[PDB]
RNA sequence: UCGUGCCCCGUGUGGCGAAAGGGAAGCCGGUUAAUAUUCCGGCACCUGGAUGUGGGUUUUGCGCGGCAACGCAACUGAACGCGGAGACGACGGCGGGGGCCCCGGGCAGAGUUCUCUUUUCUUCUUAACGGUCUAUCACCCUGGAAACAGUUUGUCUGGAGAU
RNA sequence: GCGUGCGGUUAACAACCAACUUAGAACUGGUACGGACAGGGGGAAUCUGACUGUCUAAUUAAAACAUAGCAUUGCG
């Protein structure tokens, strides 16, 4: 792991128009289910450019244009705030609040559904993965679409190796002992 | 030549695991292990990279898409529904 | 004859930086040579392919050797390949000549609304 | 109707099959048509339109792939971009 | 160690102030005599068909050079 | 109809010349023995003038004008032409294909390019082909 | 020069931590009772500095040649940037190179020899550093492939230009 | 010695060079012939744990533990 995968901060650019960055690489990222972008984008203030790492939706490729910002078109892979999306849209990486780079519908095969606007207080409310409904300010930003790599839990492990060699890299507790199998003084199930 | 009346690729697993598991195992390592036709140069070069990574060995084009897919069902449905939003919006 | 050799150093194990090759002395001696890494061929920064020209050698080597032996005589020479060098050429024409057909054309939307307008 | 012209095509006149050839007759000016699939990549779609623009060619942005261009075509190979030098017994270029 | 092709070039480095001294090596196996000069980067050889005019190379030579043959035995 | 003709202007794609801007001298599409495809014989510029401010010295402009010409037969799959069109009087049959045969024409050739090169570019016309292609 | 000022820039923060990771550069011969890629002889290399000579470039001021891939002893290049190298898993078969092993002839030496054995055995070597001519991949030019072709042990490649 | 324009696929022929496998046959000794060495006993069933793997260093290696698979609970 080299990078957090977060947006850019929410600049002047991306609250007032928008900004276009062009997809470099996608690249696997150890310990995540999905694959990784890396899109260099313009610094408007300096000559140096930035690169930056987002999780890569379904669809994005190499030397892509994809842009972000309040009036970036409704395109797969580019980011905009959920004030400039219609209700039904899918999107990823959904930031809870305006800046926090992204918080919801991380996962492979994952996305959150833009349910309504209300744009009297500038709320939208949202429907998470899980099922569960949220209410999150309107200029919270996400990429839209899928978050590549779904259909990873469809295929058995099938070895204690596989297993092994996924959570190795994940620092995850395994094996994993049963309570019942310990001794009383382990486990209170132990016995 | 069929030398395998029905294990297919899962006969590398032998006896283990159970028929069950080895067939729905072998779905996902036929799709993932199939070469497809790049959307981009038209040849039948792209094969899987790492999980999600589809590559071109002729164009070097990579691309985000499914495990052990190139394209996800829910992916196109998502990009035709995205494409009469982007219409509704528009006009 | 004596066939079997030993490690001229003090390091004794198979590492990356331990390789030697076996050379008949004048003496008429078996002995091993530590020998170096192999050079890696500088890669294009666009497409990453080795570029033809260039020698392949470790880093600091570079320092040793002169410039037109570092490069090749063109644009980009030595950092990309002449493919690469091309597609740069004839993208920077394109897309300056369709900025000033987007310009006239953005003028001329820009008179017709004024006229529209007055 | 592009595909039974373009057979028509095939069958009685003049056409190269290709971006080398294409270009070539680009250059020489004998082109009548340019014929561009939808897969072709950008830059070079840009740089044969500006051929065109330049040698006063119609161009035609075949809706097909580089594959469906080679069939319609008639081959069993892809084609990116193809040139009609004679239009033989179609009336592809009167559109 | 570099071999010398040029009659005008070995004069030259024989003529260069840091030429510390010359040898002649003769081998007749080979029939072949080399002019060899110590200067202080290189020993510069020149190879030659073991001849009169080879031999009268030597006068060309410079004569604050010092020149020596090699004898047929190199003792320490 | 042709384009590559006499007074086109065309960018360089391969060679040590790449990205810089000729003007087509002579067209040759039928080829000749030596190089035996569709070739032009053309003249362009190596080194093109720099920037002028309006501070600058008399003398730093008149050094900054100067303009490097080259000449060169030139494959047409190594060039890529322009709607851009350069007439030149003084150009007129500057090169020829036995021109590149003598170190000395050559010599006198470009002699001959940089005077009435750096005359149009004094001149104020033709901006396009004075300026360098950036990529 | 209102002489005792003004301008530009932004990235942070220091140190320790590997005699197996990364890394500038040395080979051969001889030598001691005991050290040796360390001593001695010969032949080299790296890093840094200063300043000459030759050669190069320039009156078209910062080289020339090749369609091209690129070549050639040189052949200006600050700030600020881009890129490459350092820099990378495991396993399988295939091909090239060094060394070792094996076979034959020849000179010299040694052993065997009741009989046989033109016999059996031993020495026959060439370093770093350089010059020069070559070496799979790949790339360039011509040209435009179905009666499809090229091609690996392993079926990949080709109108996105194959043979 | 190369350039063409031809002409022909019995080179299906000559010259030189080279190594290890495979099959077949006669003859011949025999108490032995993978002659030492090296090197599965096999089979019918029952219980038991799916398998590979792991532990009580110094009395227990196992129906114990783990494992993939399955199920439940909490968390926006
Ligand atoms: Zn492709
Ligand atoms: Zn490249």
């Amino acid at each position: 792991r080299k990078a957090p995968a977060k947006f850019r901060p929410l600049d002047y650019a991306e609250r007032h128009g928008y900004i276009r960055g062009i997809v470099k690489e996608i690249i696997h990222d150890p310990g995540r289910g999905a694959p990784l972008a890396r899109v260099v984008f313009r610094s408007p203030y300096k000559y140096k450019q930035i690169t930056e790492t987002f999780i890569a939706n379904e669809g994005m490729y190499t030397g892509q244009f994809i842009y972000a910002g309040k009036n970036a078109a409704l395109t797969v892979g580019n980011i905009l705030p959920l004030s400039s999306v219609p209700e039904g849209t899918v999107v990823s990486n959904v930031e809870e609040k305006p800046g926090d780079r992204g918080a919801l519908g991380r996962t492979s095969g994952n996305y959150v559904t833009v349910v309504g606007h209300n744009p009297d207080e500038g709320k939208t409310r949202i429907k998470l993965p899980s099922g569960a409904k949220k209410v999150v300010p309107s200029s919270s930003r996400g990429m839209i679409g899928i978050v590549a790599g779904g259909g990873r839990t469809d295929k058995p492990l099938l070895k204690a190796s596989r297993a092994k060699h996924k959570f190795a890299v994940k620092r995850n507790r395994w094996p994993k002992t049963r309570g019942v199998a310990m001794n009383p003084v382990d486990h209170p199930h132990g016995g | 030549s069929k030398r395998t009346k029905k294990v297919g690729i899962s006969g590398k697993y032998g006896t283990r695991y159970g028929a069950s598991l080895r067939k729905l195992v072998k779905k996902q390592e036929v799709t993932q292990h199939a070469r497809y036709t790049c959307t981009f140069c038209g040849k039948n070069s792209v094969r899987r990279t790492a999980v999600g990574i589809w590559s071109c060995k002729s164009c070097k084009k990579t691309m985000a898409g499914g495990a052990y897919t190139v394209s996800t069902p829910a992916a196109a449905a998502m990009r035709s529904t995205l494409r009469r939003l982007r219409e509704i919006t528009e006009a | 004859a004596p066939t079997r050799v030993t490690y001229r150093r003090r390091n004794p194990y198979n590492t990356t930086s331990n390789r030697t090759r076996v050379i008949k002395t004048p003496g008429g001696q078996l002995r091993v040579l530590h020998i170096k890494k192999r050079g890696t061929a500088p890669k294009c920064g666009d497409c990453g392919i080795k570029l033809p020209g260039i020698p392949a050698l470790r880093p600091r080597e570079y320092a040793t050797i002169s410039k037109p032996k570092k490069t090749v005589q063109r644009a980009y020479g030595g950092s990309r390949c002449g493919n690469c060098v091309r597609d740069r050429i004839i993208r920077a024409f394109l897309i300056e000549e369709q900025k000033i057909v987007k310009k006239v054309l953005k003028e001329q939307s820009q008179a017709e609304k004024k006229a529209s307008k007055k | 109707s592009i595909g039974a012209k373009l057979a028509l095509v095939i069958k009685s006149g003049k056409v190269v099959l290709g971006y080398r050839s294409t270009l070539k007759a680009l250059r020489s000016g004998k082109a009548k048509l340019i014929l561009i699939a939808a897969n072709t990549p950008p830059l070079r779609k840009s740089e044969l339109e500006y051929y065109s623009m330049m040698s006063k060619t119609p161009v035609h942005h075949y809706s097909g792939t580089n594959i469906e261009l080679g069939t319609a075509c008639g081959k069993l190979f892809r084609c990116s971009t193809m040139a009609i030098l004679d239009a033989g017994d179609s009336d592809i270029l009167a559109d | 160690p570099q071999e010398v092709s040029d009659i005008k070039k070995f004069i030259e480095i024989c003529r260069r102030k840091d030429a510390s001294s010359a040898r002649i090596k003769k081998n007749p196996k080979t029939q072949q005599i080399k002019f060899k000069v110590r200067c202080q980067r290189f020993l510069y050889t020149l190879v030659l068909k073991d001849s009169d005019k080879a031999e009268k190379l030597k006068q060309s030579l410079p004569p604050n050079l010092q020149i020596k043959d090699v004898p047929k035995r190199n003792k320490r | 109809m042709k384009f590559l003709k006499t007074s086109r202007v065309c960018l360089v794609t391969r060679g040590r010349y790449a990205g810089k801007k000729v003007v087509i001298i002579q067209p040759v599409d039928q080829g000749t023995k030596s190089h035996p495809y569709g070739h032009a014989l053309v003249a362009g510029i190596e080194r093109y003038p720099s920037k002028i401010t309006r501070r600058m010295s008399k003398a730093r402009i008149e050094k900054r004008s100067k303009i490097k010409p080259f000449i060169k037969v030139i494959n047409y799959n190594h060039l890529m032409p322009t709607r851009y069109t350069l007439e030149l009087e003084g150009l007129k049959a500057v090169i020829n294909a036995d021109t590149f045969k003598e170190p000395s024409q050559r010599e006198e050739a470009k002699k001959t390019v940089k005077k009435v090169l750096e005359d149009r570019y004094n001149s104020g016309k033709n901006r396009w082909f004075f300026t360098p292609l950036r990529f």
